[PDB]
């Protein structure tokens, strides 16, 4: 018995199958990530990956940055930086989309994620995900019962 | 102590003068590379054949004598 | 230039008894008769003779209490400063001309013979000491190599880059 | 013998011969004459 | 660091970086436009020589300022 | 994973059952006493309970690595 | 069958060769044309596999080359104790070891050298030493310089013996290739015979000389009344004084009552409070556990007998279904390649050494070392630096074996061909782990100097702000203070008073303490992590794509050493292997220096020191866990403060340490030309001074070359290690000494 | 007035080796041997290694001497 397999069965595409890359646990869980729902709208992917990524970083702005020591004044200043970090991913994720779009097996279609629209459209969901994403972290710490 | 630095001055000034025109003069071509001219002023090497040859270009000789003009000013 | 007679030095005389107390003062750890005594009583001497010495040669010396070397051919030899550097320069550059001509004359030998590099890593010997002993007389042959014309290569026969 | 007065004919073996004998040349020379300075 | 190690050391460990992101999930959904290459030959010479020289100005601008102004 | 799982109480009983053996109480006793007591704030630096902790653990997990790999050796040729 | 194989008289003894330089090779033998001669000459010479492709006579040349090593050793080993015997305070020190610093260098009143005799005390005048060879001989029990003196002419002997044997076993009887290929003999006989009757023969000799003679000098007998150690040796009752168990003899031993041994086998821990050393009867016990363990270990492989392992079937039995082949095809490269038993050797054995370093401050072994703060000092970072030269050896011998020793045929999908199958993954995976590494520990000290120099010391990661606590090493720490009570009963005491306890003093001076953990030892460990990561990464990645990369496909028929294969594809500088030794020696360098300043710092800051009525007075008064997280804590704190001796050196018997501090960093700087340029500047430029000697007639035959791109970068980074590492030496010692 | 002097002979010695690096530039970009023939420039570069062995030899005088000195003193 053998677990590490060439990619596909080609042992000349640079790539190993190895039980991190293809256990049915790890396939299952990367397929239904947003970022590989292939038809589903570029929009929405976003809009889930910005809720997600805005609410999170608010955390390490909470905690640790200057005005942390500060009541009150520790929590809004971490989300209004989470949302400065948001709206500069947003300006980076749409100058990535007007620099980078100017077949698929498993017959697949492409993506619409990677085209100019969609990613524009994938930019948009972002920011707006990543907006409400910071909004709902800052009503959490001023709602959650054992927040500190 | 003053005369000593003075000639420390002249050993930065002659050396980095000594860099600096050789690779004036050398610019054109060398044994090691007669038909340096054809390569132009700025290239990064002629291959490691007949010995090996970084840092040939006059170019290069300029890059060597900053090192020398700021150990001389300094 | 200013300066003072070392034996005439206030600052020399200063160092001098320094040091001296300096060694003096490590001397009264060991019993007499002991290595170290011995030792240290040597470098004490050495001391005094040097700067005995040192007064006695003429040197001039700096507001530092140091000696300072004059090296203009002119004010050393009217005010008997020659022993400083003009008279080191005569024998080093006698050396220095001896031991180049030695090595031309070994190399000229070598380009004789049939593998001319094996000299220059396995060394005729006997050869090397002979051309060694009569580098004493090079400044008389290179003059005359250099009115006769055989000292320098010509310029046809040297190899040059593309200029 | 004649190899082996071939070998301390090489370059390193008459180099060491040769500045033992100068080293030892200027320390003996100091040692006699110590601190010397002037002419 | 530019002047010591020189360019084919770069280029290998670059290409290895080049495998690592078009293997792995969730990166590579976003592509150089720019294939990443290593500095090349010159501009190595030229951007450790730019930043010793600022180092050396750096220091010494430093150096200077503050050990007269504290004093004087 | 191509793991081969099995249910494996062989491993987790082949460490466990030796382990609650009394030595000058046992290691399992101690380490359940030590999670009892600290249940009633984590567990300070000078407590045993990370010891315990470690040392039984270590002991599971190779008792169990080696039980997958003697099952599996086993009836793929050892 | 294991036998004995030679061959008679394979190779004349003759001088011929000796007037024929570069004898050994086809390429050199026919002689110059140019200087790159004489340095091919050299950087060859001990290059077997080159010289022939015969496994027999490179397995010979390596054996007999290993003799005349043995023999060097030996003859440095005898000078160190003949410069005991004669040229030392030794018998002065033996009688006062706390006032008096070690001497055994004496230096010839000339040019005004013999200021360098400093007043190190006994009536004495010398350069001080520290290698720590006083406290290794008092406790061998020495206690004359004739004891020196005999050591001294017996190791000329050994040398003597070492010498004939090389010459004896290429010479005359030299071994056939399926001697060498014994790999289960030597073994068997190696663990067994080398290192367990080693180590049987030292137990005897402590358990006989050294035991009764120290506990006689840790008494307070002067060593002059103190018996001879043959004494103890003819004299039962006499050793029967000093430990009663003596007088029931042999007895106890044949008849397993071992426990009446206990007053000479002893397993207290700690130190001796007298001398700060191990307990020598712990020692005793120690080795003679080791005998037994080694004795049983060199019985494991098969020779004659039948019984045994063969060690070709165990490392065929070991594969699995992660693993493919497993380590099938081992067997036969690590019997046909000698560089890869170098590597593998040399990774271990500089590793050890590293570890050495480590247990000997924590738990000093000789009497009066750990006091003696220059020989600490010296001695750990000694054996530091060997490792990590071993290490970076170790990463170029992995790679002449995978250019010139792999054979792909042999290593068909077994774990050589696994790995290479994949080094993409491993360098990626390693260079990430290299970047977090740096981001996340050197960038730790950046913020504090960022925080520090803006006003804002609570926003620091330090013990009295946002702290990092070492909790698992903490807790370590805790467990193995503890393990008396429960985990190691019959131990009295811990392995070392760094865990935790009480300090030891020895003449009002700290021998060992207790080390704390704060914020500070944090960052400085993953910087250790991150600097040894880096060095991995450069060496494991020059060994991965020695042969072949995307770049260069055909790498390993480039070879080993090589410069570039040109100014395409961008530029290819150094992609060889032999470069990527040449860059890991830096970052070893690099990685070794912070080692060893960590432990100067922490050791004068929180160890070393005086103790008063109040406590202890450290020697920098604690102030490592104030300023070492910043980097100008380090530059202030530690570099400019404690360069005020070697730099005030002058006129002192330290003066030698200022002058070399100087002298190394000119080392150092000079290395720069090499390594910031290229041969071909200097090339034209000695086509120039050529021109002037051509017009003088003075040209030389052997026509002038600039040296090899190769033998740039190595000249280079030999005088930055050499300038760099002598800086940080004359800085020490000079430190060390003068405050210590 | 150490500011002033510090930045002034640094940029003189920045600029310094700019006027060389172009002279060089000069050389392999817009010299023409044929429209210099036997004038000043084209007989400097004939004598090309005569001037750069000389440089050579006071660079090489001046740090062996100075350095020499400093370390005989040391
Ligand atoms: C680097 C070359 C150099 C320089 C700058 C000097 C400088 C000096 N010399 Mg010296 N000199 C030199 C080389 C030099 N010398 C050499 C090679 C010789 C041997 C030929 C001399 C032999 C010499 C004599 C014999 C005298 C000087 C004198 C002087 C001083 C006045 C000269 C003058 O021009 O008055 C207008 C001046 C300090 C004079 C001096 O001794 O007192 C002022 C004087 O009498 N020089
Ligand atoms: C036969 C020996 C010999 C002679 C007569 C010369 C003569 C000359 N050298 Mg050359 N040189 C030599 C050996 C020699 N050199 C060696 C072995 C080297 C390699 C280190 C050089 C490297 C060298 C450089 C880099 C330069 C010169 C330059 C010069 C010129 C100016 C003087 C000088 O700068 O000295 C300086 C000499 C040295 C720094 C090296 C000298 C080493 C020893 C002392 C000389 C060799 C002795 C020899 C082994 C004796 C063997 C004889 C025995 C067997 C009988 C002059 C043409 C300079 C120039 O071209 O001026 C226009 C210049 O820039 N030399
Ligand atoms: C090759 C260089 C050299 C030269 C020219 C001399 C020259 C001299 N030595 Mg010296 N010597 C040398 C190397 C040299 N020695 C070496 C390498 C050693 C061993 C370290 C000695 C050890 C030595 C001793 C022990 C003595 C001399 C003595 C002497 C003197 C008389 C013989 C004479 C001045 C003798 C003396 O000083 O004068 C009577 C004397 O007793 N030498
Ligand atoms: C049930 C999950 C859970 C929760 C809600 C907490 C809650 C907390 N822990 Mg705890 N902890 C847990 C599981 C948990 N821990 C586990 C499985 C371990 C390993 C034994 C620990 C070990 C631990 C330590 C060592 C510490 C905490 C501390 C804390 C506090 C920060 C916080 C109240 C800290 C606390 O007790 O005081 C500040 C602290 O020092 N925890
Ligand atoms: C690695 C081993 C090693 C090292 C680094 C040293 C280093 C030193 N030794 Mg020690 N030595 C050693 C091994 C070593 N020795 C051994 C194995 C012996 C027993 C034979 C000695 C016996 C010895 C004696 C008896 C003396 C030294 C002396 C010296 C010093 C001067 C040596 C000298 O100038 O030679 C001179 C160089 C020559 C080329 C001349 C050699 C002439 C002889 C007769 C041959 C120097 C510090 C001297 C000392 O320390 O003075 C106070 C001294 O008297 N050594
Ligand atoms: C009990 C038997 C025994 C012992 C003690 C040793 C010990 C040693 N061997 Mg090993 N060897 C043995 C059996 C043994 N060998 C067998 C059976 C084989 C063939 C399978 C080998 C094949 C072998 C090779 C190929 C090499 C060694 C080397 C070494 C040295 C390792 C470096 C070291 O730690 O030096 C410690 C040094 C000392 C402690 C100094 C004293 C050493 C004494 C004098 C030698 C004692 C061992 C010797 C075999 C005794 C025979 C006496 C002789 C006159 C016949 C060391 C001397 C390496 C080397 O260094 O050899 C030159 C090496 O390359 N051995
Ligand atoms: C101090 C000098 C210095 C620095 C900073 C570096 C930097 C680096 N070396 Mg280089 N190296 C040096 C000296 C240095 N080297 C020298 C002299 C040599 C010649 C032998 C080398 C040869 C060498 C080799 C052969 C290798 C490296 C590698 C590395 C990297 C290690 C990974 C890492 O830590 O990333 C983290 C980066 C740092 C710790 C640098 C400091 C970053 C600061 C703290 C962050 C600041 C961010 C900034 C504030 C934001 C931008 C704002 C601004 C634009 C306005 C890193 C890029 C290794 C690597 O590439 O593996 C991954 C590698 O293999 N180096
Ligand atoms: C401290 C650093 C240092 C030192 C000492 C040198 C030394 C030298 N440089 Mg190099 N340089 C450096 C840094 C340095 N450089 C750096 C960082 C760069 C940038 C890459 C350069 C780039 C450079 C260029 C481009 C050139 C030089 C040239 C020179 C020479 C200048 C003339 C001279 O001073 O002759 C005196 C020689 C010295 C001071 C060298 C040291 C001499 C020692 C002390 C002699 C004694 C040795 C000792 C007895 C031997 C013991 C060996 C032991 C193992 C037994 C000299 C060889 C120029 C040249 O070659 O002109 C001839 C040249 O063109 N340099
Ligand atoms: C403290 C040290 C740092 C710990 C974390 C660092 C991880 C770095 C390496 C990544 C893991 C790579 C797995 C590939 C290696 C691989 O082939 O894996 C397979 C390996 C055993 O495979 P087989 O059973 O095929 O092996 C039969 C053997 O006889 C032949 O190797 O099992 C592992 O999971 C090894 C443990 C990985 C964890 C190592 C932790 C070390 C402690
Ligand atoms: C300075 C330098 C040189 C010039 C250095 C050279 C040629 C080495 C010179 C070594 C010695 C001094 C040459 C002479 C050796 C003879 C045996 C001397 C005999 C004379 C007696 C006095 C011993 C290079 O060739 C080079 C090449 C590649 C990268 C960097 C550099 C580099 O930096
Ligand atoms: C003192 C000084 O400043 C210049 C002196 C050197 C000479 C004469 C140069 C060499 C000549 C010799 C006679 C033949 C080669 C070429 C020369 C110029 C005619
Ligand atoms: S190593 Fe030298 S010769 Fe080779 S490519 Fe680089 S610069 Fe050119």
């Amino acid at each position: 018995q053998q677990v590490i397999q060439p990619i596909n069965g080609d042992p000349f595409i640079g790539m190993l199958e190895t039980p991190v890359t293809s256990s049915p646990l790890v396939a299952g869980f990367l397929s239904n990530l947003p970022a590989y729902r292939i038809g589903v709208s570029p929009l929405l992917r976003g809009v889930e990956i910005g809720l997600v990524h805005g609410f999170l970083v608010t955390g390490p702005f909470i905690k640790l940055g200057p005005l942390r020591n500060i009541p009150g004044v520790a929590e809004r200043a971490g989300c209004l930086s989470g949302a400065g970090l948001v709206v500069i991913l947003a300006v980076a994720l749409t100058i990535y989309g007007a620099s980078a779009f100017q077949g698929v097996k498993t017959e697949l279609q492409r993506d619409p994620l990677q085209t100019a629209d969609g990613w524009q459209k994938f930019s948009a969901g972002w920011l707006v995900g990543g907006l409400s994403g910071v909004a709902w972290a800052w009503i959490l710490t001023q709602t959650l019962p054992y927040y500190s | 102590g003053d005369f000593l630095v003075h000639h420390a001055i002249a050993l930065g000034l002659h050396t980095t003068t000594l860099i600096l025109v050789k690779g004036a003069l050398d610019a054109r071509g060398s044994k090691l590379m007669p038909d340096k001219k054809d390569f132009g002023y700025s290239f990064p090497c002629d291959g490691p054949g007949r010995g090996g040859t970084c840092d040939i270009s006059a170019w290069d000789a300029f890059y060597l004598a900053v090192f020398w003009m700021l150990n001389t000013i300094g | 230039s200013g300066l003072t007679p070392c034996s005439e030095s206030k600052g020399f005389a200063k160092r001098q008894k320094n040091e001296i107390k300096a060694l003096t003062k490590r001397l009264k750890q060991y019993e007499e008769g002991s290595a170290p005594s011995l030792a240290l009583k040597a470098t004490i001497e050495r001391t005094e003779k040097r700067f005995a010495n040192y007064g006695n040669a003429g040197l001039l010396c700096g507001t530092d209490g140091l000696p300072h070397l004059i090296s203009d051919p002119g004010l050393a030899l009217r005010f008997g400063h020659a022993g400083e550097t003009l008279i080191p320069t005569v024998g080093f550059l006698y050396i220095a001309g001896w031991i180049g001509t030695a090595g031309r004359d070994y190399l000229i030998a070598s380009k004789g013979e049939a593998k001319p590099r094996e000299k220059e890593y396995i060394i005729d010997v006997p050869l090397a000491l002979k051309i060694s002993a009569q580098g004493a007389g090079w400044p008389f042959r290179v003059i005359r190599e250099l009115q006769k014309g055989t000292l320098l290569e010509k310029d046809s026969n040297i190899t040059v880059s593309p200029r | 013998m004649k190899n082996f007065t071939t070998y301390l004919s090489t370059a390193p073996v008459v180099a060491l011969i040769w500045f033992t004998f100068t080293a030892g040349l200027l320390i003996e020379i100091n040692r006699f004459f110590p601190d010397p300075l002037v002419f | 660091m530019f002047l010591i190690s020189w360019r084919g050391y770069w280029q290998e460990l670059i290409e290895t970086l080049a495998w690592a992101h078009e293997r792995t999930p969730l990166a590579n959904l976003v592509r150089w436009r720019d294939k990443p290459v290593a500095l090349s030959i010159v501009q190595a010479r030229l951007v450790g020589l730019a930043h010793f020289s600022a180092g050396y100005i750096l220091t010494y601008a430093a150096f200077l300022i503050a050990s007269t102004s504290g004093k004087f | 994973l191509n793991k081969d799982p099995l249910v494996f109480v062989l491993g987790f009983l082949g460490w466990t059952i030796p382990a609650n053996i009394g030595v000058s109480n046992s290691l399992f006793g101690s380490f359940t006493q030590s999670i009892g007591e600290n249940l009633a704030q984590g567990p300070p630096i000078q407590d045993k309970f990370w010891l315990l902790l470690v040392t039984y653990h270590v002991g599971l997990f190779l008792t169990l690595l080696l039980g997958q790999i003697g099952v599996q050796g086993r009836k793929q040729g050892y | 069958k294991v036998k004995i194989v030679v061959d008679g008289n394979p190779v004349e003894t003759s001088f011929e060769r000796w007037a024929k330089p570069g004898h050994f090779s086809r390429t050199l033998s026919k002689g110059p044309s140019t200087t790159t001669w004489i340095w091919n000459l050299h950087a060859d010479a001990h290059d077997f596999d080159s010289h022939t492709s015969d496994l027999e006579e490179i397995s010979r040349k390596v054996f007999s080359a290993h003799f005349g090593q043995l023999g060097i050793i030996l003859i440095w080993l005898s000078g160190m104790y003949f410069h005991g015997a004669r040229f030392s305070n030794y018998e002065a020190w033996l009688s006062d070891p706390i006032h008096i610093k070690p001497s055994a260098q004496v230096v010839w009143p000339v040019v005004g050298q013999e200021i360098l005799n400093g007043d190190v005390g006994g009536g004495f005048q010398g350069v001080q030493i520290t290698s720590g060879f006083f406290q290794l001989w008092r406790a061998s029990g020495i206690t004359s310089e004739l004891q020196l003196y005999s050591t001294a002419i017996g190791g000329l002997v050994l040398a003597a013996a070492m010498f004939f044997a090389g010459w004896f076993h290429y010479h005359k009887a030299a071994p056939k290739l399926e001697w060498f290929q014994n790999v289960e003999s030597m073994l068997n006989h190696h663990l067994a015979g080398l290192l367990g009757l080693g180590s049987l023969a030292w137990a005897g000799h402590q358990i006989h000389v050294s035991l009764p003679i120290n506990k006689l000098l840790d008494a307070g007998v002067d060593p002059k009344e103190i018996p001879l150690p043959h004494e103890f040796i003819l004299n039962r009752d006499l050793m029967a004084q000093l430990y009663p168990s003596f007088s029931k003899g042999l007895a106890p031993f044949f008849t397993i009552n071992w426990s009446e041994y206990s007053d000479f086998l002893t397993f207290q821990g700690g130190l001796n409070p007298v001398t700060g050393g191990l307990w020598l009867s712990d020692q005793a016990h120690h080795h003679l556990a080791i005998a037994v363990l080694f004795l049983v270990a060199g019985h494991q492989y098969r020779t004659n007998w039948g019984i045994g392992h063969s060690i070709k079937e165990i490392l065929e039995a070991h594969k699995g279904p992660f693993t493919g082949e497993g380590h099938k095809g081992l067997y036969e490269i690590l019997t046909t390649s000698w560089h890869a038993q170098l590597a593998i050797n040399l990774a271990l054995f500089g590793s050890l050494s590293i570890i050495v370093a480590h247990h000997m401050y924590s738990m000093p072994p000789y009497p009066y070392l750990a006091t003696d703060y220059g020989t600490q000092l010296s001695i750990f970072t000694h054996h530091t630096w060997i490792g990590g030269f071993c290490i970076v050896g170790a990463g170029a011998h992995a790679a002449i074996f995978m250019v010139r020793d792999y054979d792909p045929t042999n290593n068909y999908n077994n774990l050589l061909d696994r790995v290479i199958r994949h080094r993409d993954a491993i360098v990626s995976h390693l260079n990430w782990v290299c970047i977090f590494l740096g981001f996340h520990s050197f960038g730790l000290y950046i913020h504090n100097d960022t925080m520090s120099a803006l006003g804002r010391p609570q926003d620091m990661f330090s013990d009295t702000a946002i702290q990092l606590q070492p909790v698992f090493a903490q807790w370590i720490q805790n467990t193995h203070l503890s393990a008396p009570q429960f985990t190691a009963p019959n131990a009295l005491a811990p392995t070392s008073p760094v865990w935790g306890g009480d300090v030891v003093a020895v003449g009002g001076k700290v021998a060992a303490m207790p080390i704390t953990l704060g914020t500070a030892d944090f960052m400085v460990h993953h910087i250790h992590a991150f600097t040894i990561h880096v060095t991995v990464l450069i060496l494991l990645k020059g060994v991965l794509y020695a042969r072949s990369s995307r770049l260069i496909p055909d790498k390993a028929n480039l070879g080993f050493r090589f410069p570039c294969d040109g100014p395409g594809r961008g530029g290819t500088c150094q992609v060889s292997a032999w470069d990527h030794v040449f860059l890991g020696l830096f970052w070893m360098y690099n990685s070794l220096s912070i080692a060893i300043f960590h432990f100067s710092w922490k050791m004068q800051s929180d160890v070393w020191g005086t103790v008063n009525s109040t406590g202890v007075s450290h020697i920098t008064g604690g102030n490592f866990s104030q300023s070492a997280n910043t980097i100008n804590g380090w530059l202030r704190d530690f570099l400019w403060a404690q360069s005020s001796q070697v730099i005030q050196s002058y006129g002192s018997a330290l003066s030698a340490y200022g002058l070399i501090f100087l002298g190394a960093h000119f080392i150092w700087a000079f290395s720069l030309m090499f390594l910031f340029s290229g041969r071909g500047y200097w090339q034209e430029l000695i086509e120039s001074i050529v021109w002037a000697h051509n017009k003088l007639k003075v040209a030389p035959s052997i026509q002038p070359r600039a040296l090899s791109i190769t033998q740039g970068r190595a000249v280079g980074v030999a005088h930055y290690l050499l300038g760099g590492i002598a800086t940080t030496w004359s800085f020490f010692l000079a430190r060390i000494i003068a405050v210590g | 007035q150490a500011s002033l002097y510090t930045h002034h002979q640094y940029i003189a010695g920045f600029i310094l080796c700019g006027a060389f690096a172009h002279g060089a530039i000069f050389f392999v970009r817009d010299y023409d041997p044929e429209q210099n023939k036997g004038n000043v420039l084209a007989r400097i570069l004939d004598h090309k290694e005569a001037v750069i062995s000389h440089l050579s030899w006071v660079s090489l005088f001046l740090g062996f001497h100075t350095l020499g000195l400093y370390v005989h003193n040391d």
